DNA sequence: GAGAATCCCGGTGCCGAGGCCGCTCAATTGGTCGTAGACAGCTCTAGCACCGCTTAAACGCACGTACGCGCTGTCCCCCGCGTTTTAACCGCCAAGGGGATTACTCCCTAGTCTCCAGGCACGTGTCAGATATATACATCCTGT
DNA sequence: ACAGGATGTATATATCTGACACGTGCCTGGAGACTAGGGAGTAATCCCCTTGGCGGTTAAAACGCGGGGGACAGCGCGTACGTGCGTTTAAGCGGTGCTAGAGCTGTCTACGACCAATTGAGCGGCCTCGGCACCGGGATTCTC
């Protein structure tokens, strides 16, 4: 059960070019990508935890990465979509 | 409820989609709500307790 | 007389330092430009660090892991 | 009289066996007051910080500094130019 | 039941990146907001990816997604290209730039 | 000395057409000084229009670029007209705005906060 | 590198200035340590040729 | 004969993607040295992945480690 | 017939135009066996380790290139000399 | 040979460098046990060798011109130094802001069992491209 | 300079393979319910350090001005490398056999977490003093 990130972007894909494919040698770059970004926003957030004598990361700490990481447009179209997905999956009432 | 505008108090007929700012026109928009800095947003809802 | 806190003096001596000779008359401004990129980018830096921590003064030990996040970092101050 | 020159490699040999602080501490003091007003406001410091400031600034400014020197006399000159300076921004990537 | 992706608005995983998370030894606590949030910013981040890769293949008239449009799309944008300026990419090429006094 | 003797005599010309019709001279001034202020208008849209990414001309900038990237000395200058200019349309706009400076102090010889 | 860059710069105390010079005149450590900056130690003298004048 | 095995028109042909104009006589010998020690550099470190790997091929995942740890990561060969 | 300069110009336009491989496989794949079995001798590859080899040596001396023709624009020419090779190297950071 | 300007040497004030002591909380010792690791065994993907063949490319070489490189005059723009202005440094007492630490309730998340379906390994079809045939006209290149 | 026979084109077909697509069986990790220990939230509170500001000093910055070594534009010998053509070489293919070892599985077991008792190593604080900071006279060695 190798596991990869193919069926997601593919659909993310497909909700906005249909008529459209993807090569393997791309379809790689986009994994290799996911899986960069994956582990420097993982590894920026544990440190950050580590700095504040905290034993639990939470979303304050990948919302303090997330601005650490990106450059400041895609930071902030980032925590905008972020805090927009956790007032969705928070209100599940 | 009434809503109003969240920079001046007017009256707000607009609603800004990125942060969610209630704003009354177009200048109020480009010179507030657009280039504010990230964390201005949510002392700006916490006065009618929207953060 | 903002930026102007730093001066002739100082620079000359930063370039004598660069082992630099003879210098122009008007490499003022692009020295202080990247003068003041260097600090915003580092002190942006520090303030997120400090602001994640709810300490509202800047402290030593943020700005040298603020280096050290950079690639710069600095040894004595901490760390 | 004097010939120039000769008086800048003394003060280069004089400012090169000392370590010393170089800009005085107030006046790049104030600078980084002013530069952290724009981000948050009514923040306060420490003495440490400062001086971990300094040393940082001074380090990339030395670091620059022989750096553009030396892309100086690759093009057959002594005197920096604004082109050296980019062309020492281009190379080391900050671009 | 029913995922927590579905829950949250998403498309990709939630699980997943907990699991990815957990046993990635990072800390041994790990809030319930951190796999949405990390989701969420992999969504637009791959969205923003694939809008402009499919842009620069559409631009090239070709019906697939072959990573010359990639490298066109990681270069061609300024902040794209500051988060990536320095992973080496794939069979992608570089971009045509003369110098300008090269031309006569 | 030519082109300074050529300056004084094109400038004690601009004196005597002042001296003779100040109306006309500042008429003229004043279309040059409106016309300089539209160009620059135009350029500083232009400016705004391409920091846009999702604007049209950010679109046609990359067709272009990618039209130099997928499939003669004009098409040789099109590269070379085709590339970034930050600080050159700065050093324009600077330009512009002593030309405009320039037909101001000519129309001289010869934005409201209620909104 | 500490100790025997102390005894030919005439004093028994270790000063930041002397450990700076030792790091940077032995190479394994010059580039064991190439990305970090240290503390009022300044720069090793070295001067270019050209800039030598006569 | 394998040093210069990789030959003068290919090193042509990558310095002409690479868009300069005229090249040198002498540009030839430095550029295999640089190129020399640049993959004694990189199999360096992947000979070193491949002995604690337990194994004697070299595989695709200790290259790439080797220069994803140099600051020079590439993407496509490390699935 | 063309003017010495057109048709380099044409070349260059179709090499960066391009995105295939210029460098032979076989004199690289020896190249690697023989500068690998130094630090471990009768060694075995993986083919994709020699095109990942590949693409990372293309991609250093292709930038390369670009910082040391900013040399030799730098030093008001054209053509590259080992002295802008040395500076762009020194430049970069790397002895 | 004058003229500063570093280096040397003796004297002195001083403040952190090293040594010592109280005592806490962390290193060590000791036994239990689930389990990750060693380790033998085994399937088969894939890496190595290589015989020969077309040929693109590598190598070699002749010709020449844009260009590297030395020379040079000239504008000028930084260098060196004296004077004057100004704010940096320093002593330093003081108000209080705001972490450091402490106490303590509690929501929050690890752990565990059941479980089912989403997602991967591996099958089956679909146009894109290549390649032909054929009947004229059209056109091109060469010889007459 | 023209005619005649070669390919070229066009506009339909035709057959046929290549490199993509889509569809399906089936397992293991995701989801749900649940407990319960504990890290985190939170209020108080001690007191360290930072901020303000007298004012006095004085070395350091600012202005200015003579002037000379260097930037920089122009020029010219020539030589090294572009450009193009003939000869040579082993780059690429692809065919396939051999088998090395990468990868997977079952079994055994020996290593390391985990809890508990406990004692001194090592940190906070205090104190004497000596090496380097300071300071001044004079040797001495670059410089014009």
């Amino acid at each position: 059960r190798k596991e990869t990130y193919s069926s997601y972007i593919y659909k993310v894909l497909k909700q906005t070019h249909p008529d459209t494919g993807i090569s393997q040698k791309s379809m790689s770059i986009l994994n290799s990508f996911v899986n960069d970004i994956f582990e420097r926003i993982a590894t920026e957030a544990s440190k950050l935890a580590a700095y504040n004598k905290k034993s639990t990361i939470s979303a304050r700490e990948i919302q303090t990465a997330v601005r650490l990481i990106l450059p400041g447009e895609l930071a902030k179209h980032a925590v905008s979509e972020g805090t927009r997905a956790v007032t969705k999956y928070s209100s599940s009432t | 409820a009434k809503k109003y505008c969240d920079v001046t108090g007017l009256k707000g007929f607009y609603k800004s989609p990125t942060n969610n700012i209630r704003y009354h026109n177009a200048e109020i928009y480009q010179l507030i709500v657009k280039p504010m800095a990230p964390g201005v947003d949510q002392e700006y809802l916490k006065l009618r307790g929207a953060n | 007389d903002n930026i102007q806190g730093i001066t002739k003096p100082a620079i000359r001596r930063l370039a004598r330092r660069g082992g630099v000779k003879r210098i122009s008359g008007l490499i003022y401004e692009e020295t202080r430009g990247v003068l003041k990129v260097f600090l915003e980018n580092v002190i942006r830096d520090a303030v997120t660090y400090t602001e994640h921590a709810k300490r509202k003064t800047v402290t030593a030990m943020d700005v040298v892991y603020a280096l050290k996040r950079q690639g710069r970092t600095l040894y004595g101050f901490g760390g | 009289r004097y010939k120039p020159g000769t008086v800048a490699l003394r003060e280069i040999r004089r400012f090169q066996k000392s370590t010393e602080l170089l800009i005085r501490k107030l006046p790049f003091q104030r600078l980084v007051r002013e530069i952290a007003q724009d981000f948050k406001t009514d923040l306060r410091f420490q003495s440490s910080a400062i001086g971990a400031l300094q040393e940082s600034v001074e380090a990339y400014l030395v670091s620059l500094f022989e750096d553009t020197n030396l892309a100086a006399i690759h093009a057959k000159r002594v005197t920096i130019q604004k082109k050296d300076i980019k062309l020492a921004r281009r190379l080391r990537g900050e671009r | 039941s029913q995922s927590r992706s579905a829950k949250a608005g998403l498309t990709f995983p939630v699980g997943r990146v907990h699991r990815l998370l957990r046993r990635g030894n990072y800390a041994q606590r790990i809030g319930s907001g951190a796999p949405v949030y990390l989701t969420a910013v992999l969504e637009y981040l791959a969205a923003e990816i694939l809008e402009l890769a499919g842009n620069a293949a559409r631009d090239n008239k070709k019906t697939r997604i072959i990573p010359r449009h990639l490298q066109l799309a990681i270069r061609n944008d300024d902040e794209l290209n500051k988060l990536l300026g320095n992973v080496t990419i794939a069979q992608g090429g570089v971009l045509p730039n003369i110098h300008q006094n090269l031309l006569p | 000395e030519r082109v300074a003797k050529e300056e004084e005599e094109k400038k004690l010309k601009e004196q005597q057409w002042r001296e003779t019709d100040l109306n006309g001279w500042i008429k003229d001034k004043r279309l040059k000084l409106n016309k300089l202020i539209k160009r620059r208008k135009e350029k500083l849209k232009l400016r705004d229009e391409m920091k846009d990414r999702k604007s049209q001309v950010s679109q046609n900038r990359m067709k272009n670029l990618a039209s130099l990237a997928e499939d003669n000395d004009e098409d040789w200058l099109i590269y070379t007209d085709i590339t970034q200019n930050p600080e050159a349309f700065e050093e324009a706009l600077e330009y512009e705005y002593k030309d405009i400076v320039e037909l101001e102090r000519l129309l001289l010889e010869h934005y409201d906060w209620r909104n | 590198l500490a100790g025997n860059a102390a005894r030919d710069n005439k004093k028994t105390r270790i000063i930041p200035r002397h450990l700076q010079l030792a790091i940077r005149n032995d190479d394994e450590l010059n580039k064991l340590l190439g990305n970090v900056t240290i503390a009022q130690g300044g720069v090793l003298p070295n001067i270019h040729q050209n800039l030598l004048p006569k």
